[PDB]
């Protein structure tokens, strides 16, 4: 089959509110691979946000993401889920959902089969 | 923890060799990958593990490692090879991306 | 990176250990010649010596088991483990059982990497790759068909696939079990922290890997560890049951006692784990090994354990890791396996003669007693058979059976489930088919060829008949000479009358015990 990733849930949200994003995966299993969320601010570069590995409980966040955002996964629904709270103006970007293998030692394999982008607008 | 893409800008003609190098604070147990992103398009993986190349990409792209420096080289700059190149350090509980290094025609 | 461990002062432990070994050998030999030159009491003394050795071993094993059970520590799932499997011509059933067991290991999937190497790249080995692809369909699976080995390009592809993917399958040209293991170890590199080895006919318990990681994470001095591999087909034949009993005795007495002193001589191939750094350090030396039994090349799990001990890192053993492996049911296949094992042991004895000063003195004691036991047993049997009296032969057989019965009773005591009483029949296999096999293995160290083929085209190789025939002829000639001499002896005296009655009663008791054991085995195998 063909590996596909679709991002949904973007939109306009008032500052200080809550937002939900879903990453639906096709052609593979979420539990067998890593899922990461990458931010691309307008006029800036790619920035990592959070990552998770299903069937293992491993979870990671960035320094500015810890304590605010949460990431989960649903193997039955094969969908990654990102819940963002206490939103601020600097949180507007084009969120990306990426897939990868495992870390092992010094060999990773990179972020292959990148998904599309979803827009989040946090302004009053 | 800190990643620096040295050029941050490059202007080369078609056929000129292009070299982009990346500096990392530490690379003892972290892999380095090189991605290419076009304006408005999602990035695509080019080089993984800092030495191997992804299947399907042209063989022109080459990756090398020397100490804490990681180098990406393009032998011939094709007319469709003008985009923004991102250097990423991947590790558990910490992932850092690069910036800049957009190859443009001259 | 791993420093080569070494005692504080050589020429101060080496000399003492060598002198202790020489003194022990000289004392045992002197006692043997003293008994020989100046019938019931000598055999009794041998029996008490064996009994004391058994009590020492069992006490140390019990202490180690209690220490392992009492001590506990929660495990942090942060160490990567790589399971390496090799398959030559395995039966589809055993291969599929091993694959499912490896897949269903209760370990995190992001810390576990499975690699399989097929010894053959022709069209008759693609089925193993087919099953591997079918099993690990939903994972990051990568398969390659190499046209050669590391000692015959494809090297870069193999290394990239192994180090960048979770599930890997590689075919390679025929080079034996050494080539596949070397290829897997070389392709591992520094990706993982622990490398577990497994055969393609072994089913693994879910907690085996977890317990092995727990026991290897307690101290940094440990370099290797093994588990309690059992038999998944103990009812295929009579010899399978004996192999199961011997396996349990080995892995629950000898391995436990050696692990108490941290001197486990051999780590089981089906269930064994090693530290990655040390393994990569000694891999090249392990492959390039010779001068054992002339100049023939060697290398196996026993050599891996010997290298680990040589580098100074102690090897442990935990009973909470369980596995099931198949064993030959035919008599000749079992004999060939035993000859190969004894050849490997004899070759490794010379290499392990050194490195004794690094890990305790129990290793030296066990090595010397295991080296000198079969020769003394053979000499005693030959002398008692050639004595020329039915009396002496009868008590010889009776003492051999009484010692085995006492060992089996003590085994029942320590085991606690009473099926262990069947081990008393192992004497008829050790004294008729195993000693000539050991002699044949000693006489043909310069040869090789494994001996047993894969489980697809089961084959013959009836060579072990010659040692069996020689041993049977020697025994028959000895008994004939003894019976001739005793029939041409004096009788009708009260002493000879009492001797005749005593030997008749002894024969009656012997046959009663034999038929009791046969009935017990028949009932336990039918019901
Ligand atoms: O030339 C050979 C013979 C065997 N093996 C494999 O090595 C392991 C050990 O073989 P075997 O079962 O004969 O050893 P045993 O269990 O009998 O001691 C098995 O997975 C075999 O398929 C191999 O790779 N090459
Ligand atoms: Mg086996």
């Amino acid at each position: 089959s063909e590996v596909q990733l679709v991002e949904s849930g973007g939109g306009l949200v008032q500052p200080g509110g809550s937002l939900r994003l879903s990453c639906a995966a096709s052609g593979f299993n979420v539990s067998s691979y890593y899922i990461h969320w990458v931010r691309q601010a307008p006029g800036k570069g790619l920035e990592w946000v959070a990552s998770i590995s299903s069937s293992s409980g491993s979870t990671s966040y960035a320094d500015s993401v810890k304590g605010r955002f949460t990431i989960s996964a649903d193997t039955s629904k094969n969908t990654a889920y990102l819940q963002m709270n206490s939103l601020r103006a600097e949180d507007t970007a084009v969120y990306y959902c990426a897939r990868s293998g495992y870390y092992w030692g010094p060999y990773f394999g990179g972020f292959d089969y990148w998904g599309q982008g979803t827009l989040v607008t946090v302004s009053s | 923890i800190q990643m620096t893409q040295s050029p941050s800008s490059l202007s080369a003609s078609v056929g000129d060799r292009v070299t982009i190098t990346c500096r990392a604070s530490q690379s003892v147990s972290s892999a380095v990958a090189w991605y290419q992103q076009k304006p408005g398009k999602a990035p695509k993986l080019l080089i993984y593990s800092a030495s191997s190349l992804y299947s399907g990409v042209p063989s022109r792209f080459s990756g090398s490692r020397s100490g804490t420096d990681f180098t990406l080289t393009i032998s011939s700059l094709q007319p469709e090879d003008f985009a923004t190149y991102y250097c990423q350090q991947s590790s558990s509980s910490l992932i850092t991306f690069g910036q800049g290094t957009k190859v443009e025609i001259k | 990176i791993p420093k080569d461990l070494e005692p504080k002062h050589p020429t101060l432990w080496r000399i003492i250990y060598y002198s202790f070994g020489v003194v022990l050998l000289a004392t045992i030999t002197a006692a043997y010649v003293a008994e020989f030159q100046v019938i019931l009491f000598s055999l009794g003394l041998y029996g008490l010596a064996m009994l004391l050795h058994l009590m020492m071993q069992s006490l140390f094993a019990f202490l180690e088991i209690r220490r392992v059970n009492k001590s506990e520590l929660p495990c942090s799932f942060k160490k990567t483990v790589a399971l390496t499997i090799a398959g030559y011509q395995e039966n589809p059933e055993y291969l599929i059982k091993c694959l499912e067991s490896c897949k269903y290991v209760k370990y995190p999937k992001d810390k576990l990497k499975i690699i399989l190497v097929i010894d053959g790249n022709t069209e008759d080995d693609a089925y193993m790759m087919e099953m591997f692809k079918d099993v690990f369909h939903g994972e990051d699976v990568g398969t390659y068909v190499w046209k050669g080995n590391y000692h015959t390009e494809g090297i870069n592809m193999v290394e990239e696939l192994v180090r960048n993917k979770r599930c890997v399958c590689i075919m390679q040209q025929w080079g034996g079990k050494r080539e596949v293991m070397y290829t897997a170890f070389q392709a591992i590199g520094t990706s993982v922290d622990y490398v577990q080895v497994c055969d393609s006919d072994t089913k693994l318990d879910e907690l085996a890997t977890v317990e092995m990681v727990k026991v290897l994470e307690s101290n940094d001095m440990y370099g290797a560890v093994g588990g309690d591999v059992r038999i998944l087909n103990p009812y295929d034949s009579f010899i399978s049951f004996m192999s199961s009993l011997r396996y349990w005795m080995a892995f629950n007495v000898e391995r436990a006692c050696q692990s108490y002193f941290d001197c486990v001589s051999c780590i089981s191939g089906p269930l064994g784990m090693y530290r990655n750094n040390i393994l990569q350090v000694f891999l090249e030396a392990w492959y390039r090994q010779k001068f054992l039994g002339t100049y023939c090349t060697l290398g196996d799990d026993r050599h891996l354990t010997n290298r680990v001990l040589s580098m100074g890192y102690r090897t442990k053993y935990t009973h909470k890791s369980r596995a099931f492996s198949e064993t030959p049911s035919l008599y000749l296949r079992w004999l060939n396996q035993q000859t190969r094992w004894t050849k490997s042991y004899f070759r490794e004895w010379l290499y392990n003669a050194q490195w004794w000063h690094k890990h305790h003195i129990w290793m030296t004691y066990e090595s010397v007693v295991s080296f000198i036991f079969p020769f003394f047993i053979t000499a005693t049997v030959i002398r008692l058979i050639y004595a020329g009296t039915i009396w002496n032969v009868v008590w010889l057989l009776l003492c051999i059976q009484i010692m085995s019965l006492f060992k089996s009773i003590y085994a029942c005591w320590l085991r606690g489930n009473f099926i262990m009483l069947l081990m008393s029949l192992y004497s008829m296999l050790y004294m008729t088919g195993l000693l000539p096999s050991k002699y044949f293995a000693l006489l043909t160290l310069n040869k090789t060829g494994w001996g047993t083929s894969g489980r697809k085209k089961i084959v013959g190789n009836y060579m072990p008949i010659l040692p069996l025939s020689i041993w049977a002829a020697v025994l028959c000639g000895g008994v004939g000479y003894s019976i001739y001499m005793d029939c041409q002896n004096d009788w009708s005296t009260p002493e000879k009358q009492k001797e005749m009655y005593h030997l008749l009663y002894g024969c009656v008791g012997y046959v009663m015990y034999w038929v009791i054991m046969a009935v017990m085995y028949w009932v336990w195998v039918k019901r």
